[PDB]
């Protein structure tokens, strides 16, 4: 089963990483949309 | 000495020679020995928190029943001065300036143990960068050895303690002690979960 | 800064009303209780909300009626650039430091290029969090943050 | 500890080289191979175990509704204390994972029952979802008619 892991460790890694990154960013924007500034 | 986690194991840099060694450096900042000798000094000076955290906590609980009528630690900006605030900063700065550099040399070369203007008198007699005996220790306590590990450990908790104080203040809008006692209003419902 | 804040703005205020009326024009053909209905109304509250928030946080708004950011460093408007900027550099460095830390660990032994196209080494042993404290790379600078091969 | 005799799931034949019946409960099952690496199996093993141990208890939750034919501060604290507690618990269990012939029987049997709860604990809910009805009575209540 070593094989599947490696398979998931090529440029696909990039897609999974960018999909995870996109999901994070979009969800952040859902909770805090129309953000023109950091006010805290 | 001990280990922060049973597995994973201590690094080689964390020999145990240093007081308060527990093999906790997962990231790896202190890996270069020159790097440690500096971070060892920083941990002591930051740690010694203690002075302050106790300074912001204890007077807050001395004003518990009405023994003293002093403002909160986060309200002591003015007019806690017979000379106004801006006077004090410069005095605090200029002289602290002096003490800090002198302390600085001892980190690179120990050092500046001797007195200065003094016309005909003694000088500090000591060894070790982080801890200088002398009036710094008028009692002449025991530079041991375990305390050195006691010193740390208490300073480390104070640090986390400070981090607690400031955070908690925000949200709990008031005193880290009111805070403390708002929790005691029969907790189990008075948790940070509330906020 | 000839701009007068989004609160006492007549244009930026007018712009809010113009946008929501157009949205309201659209729901008239779908009949409330319907799907395209909320979606339009949900869009309207977001519209009101973002206009409401911008006036709160300051934001000066020009004569055109749109907020203009001030990046001079003015303490009144730090949240418009500096504070987000500090946050960016943090993440920007973190990425930079983690990536650099990786290629360094790879170089000794193995076939180095093998690790570059395939990284069945994840964060190596545990390299990611090392970025939590990247700024301590200042101390890496005083030692060997740079190689001495070419120039100084 | 090798044998071609173990009651395979699918008779004639079922022999994956990784599985051998050395382990307890080895009914020769894994077409996917979801663990052909010893690092792969040694982990799966522990995984397939702890699960079962939990599932059993879950079963012990199906034991209570037939005895009779949820908090002082709902969730929140109840969880953090749980997280904080089972954490340390599971904590050390983690550190241990990476650092008599009679007993084989016990452990072979332990897994199989354990395997049962999971299939069980599972069943009671994907029958409960979409289909608002408890399983409490169903054994002889649904046996009245298909
Ligand atoms: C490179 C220049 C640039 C810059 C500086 C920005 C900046 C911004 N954009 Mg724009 N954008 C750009 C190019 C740029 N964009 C381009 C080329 C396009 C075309 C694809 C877009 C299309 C676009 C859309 C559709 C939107 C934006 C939005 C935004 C704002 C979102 C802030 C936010 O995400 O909340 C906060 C996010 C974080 C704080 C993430 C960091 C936290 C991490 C994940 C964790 C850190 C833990 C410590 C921000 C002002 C949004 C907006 O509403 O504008 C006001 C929005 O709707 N952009
Ligand atoms: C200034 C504070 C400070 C400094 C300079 C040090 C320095 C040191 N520590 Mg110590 N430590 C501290 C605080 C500090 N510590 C606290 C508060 C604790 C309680 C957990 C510990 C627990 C600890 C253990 C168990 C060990 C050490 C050890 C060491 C030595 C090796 C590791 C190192 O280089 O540290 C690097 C210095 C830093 C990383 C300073 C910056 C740290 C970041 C930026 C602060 C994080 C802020 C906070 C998390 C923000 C909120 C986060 C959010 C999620 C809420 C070195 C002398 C090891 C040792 O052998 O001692 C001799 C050892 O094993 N420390
Ligand atoms: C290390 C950090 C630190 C620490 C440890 C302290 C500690 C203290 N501060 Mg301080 N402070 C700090 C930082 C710190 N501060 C900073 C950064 C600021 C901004 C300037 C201040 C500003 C500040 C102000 C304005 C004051 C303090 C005060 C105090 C003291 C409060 C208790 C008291 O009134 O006298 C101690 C209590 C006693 C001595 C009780 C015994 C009194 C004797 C026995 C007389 C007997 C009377 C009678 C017979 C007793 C019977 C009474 C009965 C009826 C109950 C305490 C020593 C108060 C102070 O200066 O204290 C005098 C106060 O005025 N601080
Ligand atoms: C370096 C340690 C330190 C820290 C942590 C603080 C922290 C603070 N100071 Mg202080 N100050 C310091 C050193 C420090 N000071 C020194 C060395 C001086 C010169 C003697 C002063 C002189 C000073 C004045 C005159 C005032 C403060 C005030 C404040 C408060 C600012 C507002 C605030 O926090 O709201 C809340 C924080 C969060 C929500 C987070 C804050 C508690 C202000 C204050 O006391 O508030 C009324 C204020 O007027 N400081
Ligand atoms: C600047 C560095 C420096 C250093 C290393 C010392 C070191 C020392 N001083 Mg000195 N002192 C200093 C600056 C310094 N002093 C300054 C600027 C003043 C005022 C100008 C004094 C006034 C002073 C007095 C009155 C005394 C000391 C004394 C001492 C010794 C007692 C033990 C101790 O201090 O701890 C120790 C040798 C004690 C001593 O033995 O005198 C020589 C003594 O009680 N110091
Ligand atoms: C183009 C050159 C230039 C540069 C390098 C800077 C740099 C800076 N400015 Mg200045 N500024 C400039 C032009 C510049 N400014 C001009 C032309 C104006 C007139 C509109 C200003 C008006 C201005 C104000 C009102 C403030 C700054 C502040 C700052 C500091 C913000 C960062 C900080 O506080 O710590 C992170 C930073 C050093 C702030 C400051 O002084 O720090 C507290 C601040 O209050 N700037
Ligand atoms: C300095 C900071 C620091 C940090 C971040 C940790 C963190 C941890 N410790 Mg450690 N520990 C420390 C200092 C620290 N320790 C020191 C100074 C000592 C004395 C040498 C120990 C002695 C110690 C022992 C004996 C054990 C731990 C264990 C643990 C883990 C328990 C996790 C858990 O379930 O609790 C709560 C979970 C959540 C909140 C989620 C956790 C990773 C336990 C462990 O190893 O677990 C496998 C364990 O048994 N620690
Ligand atoms: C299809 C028919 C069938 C047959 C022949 C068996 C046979 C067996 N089952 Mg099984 N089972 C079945 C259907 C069947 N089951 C079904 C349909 C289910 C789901 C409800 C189960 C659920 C089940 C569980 C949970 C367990 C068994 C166990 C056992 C074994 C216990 C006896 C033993 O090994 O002695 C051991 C031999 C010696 C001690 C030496 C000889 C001594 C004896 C006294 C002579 C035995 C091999 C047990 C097991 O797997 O091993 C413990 C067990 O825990 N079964
Ligand atoms: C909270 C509480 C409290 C109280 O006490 C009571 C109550 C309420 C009840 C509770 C609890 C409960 C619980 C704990 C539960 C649990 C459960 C579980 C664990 C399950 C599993 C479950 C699990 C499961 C199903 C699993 C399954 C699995 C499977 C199928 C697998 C398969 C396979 C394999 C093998 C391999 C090959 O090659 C392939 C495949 C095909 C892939
Ligand atoms: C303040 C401010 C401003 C200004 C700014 C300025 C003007 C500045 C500057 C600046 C400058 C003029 C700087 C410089 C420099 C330099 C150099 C010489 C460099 C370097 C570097 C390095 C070496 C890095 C490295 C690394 C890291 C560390 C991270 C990651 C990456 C690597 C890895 C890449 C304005 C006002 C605009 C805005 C507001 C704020
Ligand atoms: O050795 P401990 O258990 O006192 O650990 C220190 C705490 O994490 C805070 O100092």
């Amino acid at each position: 089963r070593d094989l599947k892991t490696y398979l998931s460790v090529a440029p696909v890694a990039s897609t999974l990483w960018f999909a995870a990154l996109a999901g994070l960013l979009i969800e952040i924007n859902r909770l805090f949309p129309d953000a023109l500034t950091f006010p805290f | 000495k001990g280990e922060w986690l049973p597995g994973l194991a201590s690094p080689g840099y964390l020999t145990g020679s240093l007081p308060g060694d527990n093999g906790f450096d997962p990231l790896g900042l202190a890996e270069d020995p020159e790097n440690l000798r500096w971070f060892v000094q920083a941990e002591l000076v930051n740690g010694r928190a203690m002075l302050g955290v106790a300074g912001m906590l204890l007077p807050e609980v001395f004003t518990s029943i009405g023994i003293i009528n002093v403002p909160k630690w986060y309200d002591a900006g003015k007019e806690e001065y017979f000379a106004s605030s801006s006077t004090l900063f410069v005095i605090e700065f200029i002289l602290f300036h002096y003490v800090e550099i002198r302390r600085w040399q001892d980190i690179k070369n120990p050092g500046s143990v001797n007195q200065d203007p003094i016309f005909k008198q003694y000088s500090l007699p000591a060894g070790e960068v982080g801890y200088p005996g002398g009036i710094f220790n008028p009692l002449n306590f025991a530079p041991t050895l375990e305390a050195k590990e006691k010193e740390i450990a208490n300073g480390r908790l104070a640090m986390l303690a400070f981090l607690g104080f400031i955070i908690q203040h925000n949200v709990t809008g008031k005193g880290p002690f009111d805070n403390l006692l708002q929790h005691i209003s029969d907790p189990w419902h008075n948790t940070i979960v509330q906020t | 800064s000839g701009l007068t804040p989004c609160k006492e703005s007549k244009q930026f205020a007018k712009r809010e009303k113009q946008s929501i009326k157009k949205l309201e024009s659209s729901l008239k053909i779908y009949a409330a209780d319907s799907a395209p209905a909320l979606a339009i109304n949900a869009t309207i509250e977001k519209t009101k909300r973002r206009f409401d928030n911008y006036a709160k946080q300051g934001l000066l708004c020009g004569a055109d009626g749109l907020p203009h950011l001030i990046v001079s460093g003015d303490q009144r408007h730090w949240g418009e650039f500096i504070t987000p900027g500090i946050l960016f550099l943090y993440i920007a460095g973190w990425i930079g430091w983690v990536g650099r830390s990786y290629l360094i660990a790879i170089r000794d032994e193995k076939k180095p290029t093998q690790k570059e196209i395939i990284i069945d080494v994840p964060l190596a042993s545990r390299l990611v969090f090392r970025g939590f404290s990247w700024p301590i790379a200042a101390y890496r600078e005083l030692l060997n943050g740079e190689l001495v091969a070419k120039d100084v | 500890v090798a044998e071609p005799d173990r009651p395979l799931w699918f008779p004639g034949s079922t022999p994956p080289p990784w599985l051998d019946g050395s382990l307890p409960g080895d009914f020769g099952f894994d077409p996917l191979g979801l663990g052909s690496d010893p690092e792969s199996l040694r982990w799966n093993v522990q995984a397939e175990l702890v699960h079962s141990r939990w599932a059993m208890l879950g079963a012990a939750g199906i034991f209570i509704p037939e005895f009779l034919t949820e908090y002082f501060t709902d969730t929140t604290t109840l969880f953090i204390v749980e997280l904080v507690f089972i954490g340390w618990a599971e904590g050390r269990r983690w550190a241990d994972i990476l650092n008599p012939q009679k007993l084989k029987e016990l452990r072979t049997k332990e897994i199989k029952n354990g395997r049962l709860a999971m299939l069980a604990v599972m069943g009671a809910w994907f029958q409960h979802i979409y289909t608002g009805t408890g399983p409490i009575d169903n054994l002889f209540a649904h046996l009245a008619d298909p």
